[PDB]
RNA sequence: AGACUCUGGCAUGCUAUUCUUAGAGGGACAAGUGGCGUUCAG
């Protein structure tokens, strides 16, 4: 099956806003997709998921110094708000 | 600077080092 | 019994396997079908399908 | 045309090379430019096959002037001179490097040649190009690919300078740069790579944003020849210190900080994969890492899948020697305890811990496989066990079961044999995958269980066949499977009683069981064309087994037809065009029924058949088959409705227009005329680069800080190629996804 | 040769409920592994 595109906008904006809180396996990105989005659809949740947790497995074979400057830029950002 | 700028800024540097490394007839028998 | 598998039970799966067993046992014994066996079946499927 | 030496000799070649280096038109005329390299290409890798040395000792001038000609602004003269240069290190570079060896900086012979053409491909990425950067870039990967291990003392001022055009702010180049990087980590090996350019992550930085952190990503997916020993030696004790930083900040409340830390240690044992792939010293060096392996796959999840990828890439190319297996096969016994308590433990990823532990198991020794085959055996039948404790041990003796002796598996076949009638799915279904798995190895131990237990095996299976659960039909025909392929000739009864188990199981719930009837029908098809001397009777005698299945049940109808549409697409010319013409009457007269599974099968079968026989054999029952297909019904023509398309499609492309619009009605006339409408309508690793929202060339970007000097070695990073530079909240303020 | 909508296989979980029921909630998301791959889509 092939990724709708509303999907790919939902994974990136999710993975470029909470990075941080989302975690290794589908279960606890799905947890992160339950009390970061109210996300009616159940399939659409699941598809979201699965995205997430790929996009994050491709993110954390590449090097550490964009991972970084994102969290510390989502730090500052956090603690300006 | 810009795209055609620095064209012309690299060419001009590239000549005069060219110029700066400077500072017959044609070998037609193969052998002597 | 629904037609499509999927939605029927496993012990009918396996009482449509011993019925299955059986029917091929006797109909692969019968000594009509042992000649013309396509001219068999086709008689079959047209008397059976003009029932219908 | 590479002459001999009767028409060209060496000095006569090398002659007339220096001689035609003085001509080099303007600088880009781009019409002899092109064919000017070209042939002194050629001139040289004649040269290389006549008198090696002095091609190269010829060779670096040739180099100079490819430098020369790649400034040139046209990018024909660019691919002219990479395709070239990289001819030339593939064909008359690579090869020579094992007689040259290694080059110092006080070379003499051809190793100066090599020594002065990489100081022209240095020179070659300096800043002056700025358009030919990636072709200079392909052609340094494809010289560390091909002299890493021979050029290995001069090549570090080479590396130093493509960190530092990597740590350009815009670098297009990226992706190339990296390749080239890993080419060199690859052949060269990291540790002098390191030894270069050291990793600055040692221990406690004062900053966060490292400019090597792609090293760490170019190690992990570009090392293969590299030895054990130094990863053991360099990243066992800062794998430590990072991971102890890496707590002392996760409780002094820094998060982001240890994220970063935790993000750098989880990444740095990714790089043992690439380090397991063919290790020098794996005979010596694994010892060190053996209780490394068992702390890090105990207590530590997070990196146990890719520890036991790392297993599993050594199982994959690390067990070529025969000390190493030795080595692997003692650190196995003093490792499947660990594993077994790891894969046997409650909840956890189970598929990659069982896929390492079967490859794991696969190359050890027979005697403690059959231990622990002991061991499993006496948990299975101790009853104080849980239902997935139970499955558990299960699925490590279906681990087991294949690398045990001929006693192993018989003790285990009797044990497995009285638990093929249990009530439970999970029970059978495990049991049928023992008896697969016993039954798998063609050679060994298995086989010789096969015919020694072949009897009371197919005993067995007639006798469990009546109580067998669902899942369980998708192993137990691999198992028939298994005891066909090495089935012997008075077995006609066995596999004619098998047959409705087939034909069922063709339209079963799980497609893998669909799969395995469809190559379970090719298997009984094969093996009957073995038991008779004529294969025409043959194939005959098996289609009347499965042609009553058209009489009986609906479902049975509709298994029979798939069955006969598996066959007919596997078993096409051998088994007569008059059947098949019977056999589409029949199916024609099985389209013309009312269920809708029958009548699709039925399509399915009319659409092998047109497929399969020649017009010829088609053309005497275009009308009858087509007349069935006419009638058919108002419903059933709407809701199959590209099925009927595809079969005009193919009757009107293997047969005349005409004929086919007369013989079917004005709907079916306005589909057949718009099929014809139809017909005649077709005559990189980077985080923002993957969230993506998916002449010109030779434009540059100078940036002023500090002024420019374009004789500093450092004015690349300065100089660019490229151009420089939705949902709603609700009120917890969780966005909402529709 | 439907990248349309919806849904089913298993529930010894909840409701008047392991065998018959009928509403809701889980469960499948190609999830994982090895190859072919422009080294990313398939």
């Amino acid at each position: 099956r092939v990724r709708t595109k509303t999907v790919k906008k939902a994974a990136r904006v999710i993975i470029e806003k909470y990075y941080t809180r989302l975690g290794n396996d589908f279960h606890t990105n799905k947890r992160v997709c339950e009390e970061i989005a109210i996300i009616p659809s159940k399939k659409l949740r699941n598809k979201i998921a699965g995205y997430v947790t790929h996009l994050m497995k491709r993110i954390q074979r590449g090097p550490v110094r964009g991972i970084s400057i994102k969290l510390q830029e989502e730090e500052r950002e956090r603690r300006d708000n | 600077v810009g795209p055609r700028l620095s064209r012309r800024i690299l060419q001009q540097a590239r000549q005069q080092q060219e110029e700066l490394e400077a500072e017959r007839e044609r070998t037609t028998r193969l052998g002597p | 019994r629904p037609s499509e598998l999927s939605r029927m039970s496993a012990a009918q799966r396996q009482q449509l396997l011993e019925e299955e067993r059986t029917r091929f046992q006797e109909l692969l014994a019968s000594p009509a079908y042992r000649a013309s066996p396509l001219v068999a079946i086709g008689q079959t499927l047209a008397r059976q399908m003009q029932l219908e | 045309a590479r002459p001999g030496l009767s028409t060209l000799s060496a000095e006569l070649n090398a002659q007339i090379i220096t001689a035609l280096y003085d001509y080099v038109p303007s600088e880009n005329d781009l019409q002899p430019l092109l064919a000017w390299l070209k042939v002194m290409e050629k001139a040289h890798i004649n040269l290389v096959r006549l008198q090696w040395d002095l091609g190269l000792g010829h060779l670096p001038r040739f180099f100079g002037t490819a430098v020369t000609c790649l400034l040139s602004p046209h990018s024909q003269v660019l691919t002219a001179a990479t395709q070239s240069l990289k001819e030339i290190l593939k064909e008359c570079v690579a090869p020579h490097m094992a007689d040259i060896g290694s080059v110092t900086s006080s070379a003499s012979g051809p190793a100066q040649s090599v020594a002065k053409m990489f100081r022209a491909v240095e020179e070659g990425l300096t800043y002056k190009f700025h358009a030919a950067w990636s072709s200079v870039l392909q052609l340094l990967c494809v010289f560390f690919e091909a002299c890493g291990r021979q050029a290995h003392p001069v090549m570090r001022k080479c590396l130093q300078s493509l960190c530092d055009l990597r740590l350009s702010p815009h670098f297009p180049h990226t992706a190339a740069l990296d390749q080239a990087v890993g080419a060199a980590v690859t052949s060269m090996g990291p540790e002098v790579v390191l030894q270069a350019v050291p990793l600055e992550i040692d221990g406690s930085e004062e900053t966060l944003d490292f400019p090597r952190s792609w090293l760490l990503p170019v190690i992990r997916d570009h090392v293969q020849e590299t030895r054990l020993g130094f990863f053991t030696t360099y990243f066992l004790p800062l794998a430590n210190t990072l991971k102890s930083k890496a707590m002392d900040l996760a409780q002094a409340g820094s998060t982001v900080e240890s994220k970063i830390y935790d993000t750098l240690q989880w990444q740095m044992w990714t790089l043992l994969p690439g380090f397991c792939t063919r290790p020098t010293d794996v005979a010596i060096s694994f010892k060190g890492l053996a209780r490394t392996l068992g702390m890090a796959i105990s207590e530590r999840p997070d990196l146990r899948v890719t520890v036991c990828q790392a297993l599993r890439t050594l199982i994959t190319k690390g067990c070529q020697a025969e000390a190493d297996r030795a080595e692997v096969s003692r650190f196995a016994k003093n490792f499947l305890p660990i594993l077994f308590n790891l894969y046997g433990q409650p909840v956890a990823p189970r598929r990659a811990v069982l896929e390492t532990i079967r490859t794991y198991l696969t190359i050890t020794d027979t005697q403690l496989v059959n231990s622990l085959l002991e061991k499993a055996s006496e948990k299975v039948l101790d009853p104080a066990s849980s239902d997935f404790t139970r499955l558990s041990v299960l699925d490590l003796v279906v681990a087991l079961a294949p690398c045990a002796d001929e006693a192993a598996i018989s003790k285990l076949y009797s044990t497995i044999r009285p638990y093929l009638e249990s009530k439970a799915h999970g029970v059978q279904k495990k049991a049928y995958r023992v008896l697969e798995e016993v039954c798998a190895s063609p050679q060994g131990p298995g086989a010789l269980f096969v015919q020694s237990h072949l009897e009371d095996l197919k005993k067995t299976l007639l006798d469990s066949l009546r109580s067998t659960s669902s899942p369980a039909k998708r192993p137990r025909l691999k198992c028939l499977l298994h005891i066909v392929r090495k089935l012997s000739a008075e077995h006609k009864e066995f596999i004619t009683a098998l047959i409705p188990e087939v034909i069922l199981c063709t339209k079963e719930v799980s497609v893998g069981a669909r799969k395995n009837a469809f190559a379970l029908l090719v298997e009984m098809g094969h093996a009957f064309l073995r038991f008779g001397s004529n294969q025409e009777e043959a194939l005959q005698c098996y289609l009347v087994l499965i042609y009553p299945g058209l009489v009986g049940a609906v479902t049975m109808v509709s298994c029979s037809i798939l069955a006969l549409t598996h066959l007919l697409f596997e078993f096409k010319g051998l088994m007569g065009t008059s059947t098949v013409e019977q056999l589409l009457e029949n199916v024609c007269l099985l389209l013309a029924s009312r269920t809708r599974d029958v009548v699709k099968s039925a399509l399915g079968f009319i659409k092998v058949a047109v497929t399969v026989m020649d017009v010829a054999h088609l053309a005497k029952h275009v009308q009858l088959v087509m007349e069935a297909i006419g009638k058919l019904s108002d419903d059933m023509r709407r809701h199959f409705r590209m099925k009927l398309r595809n079969l005009f499609t193919k009757f009107i492309r293997k047969f005349g227009f005409e004929l086919v619009k007369r013989l079917l009605p004005e709907e079916y006339h306005r589909v057949l005329v718009n099929i014809r409408k139809a017909e005649a309508r077709a005559k990189g690793d980077s985080i923002e680069e993957i969230l993506a929202d998916s002449r010109q060339r030779s434009r540059a970007w100078l940036k002023e800080d500090e002024p420019l000097n374009f004789l500093d070695p450092k004015v690349a990073q300065r100089v660019l190629a490229t151009q420089p530079g939705g949902f709603k909240v609700s009120a917890d303020g969780r966005l909402i996804i529709r």
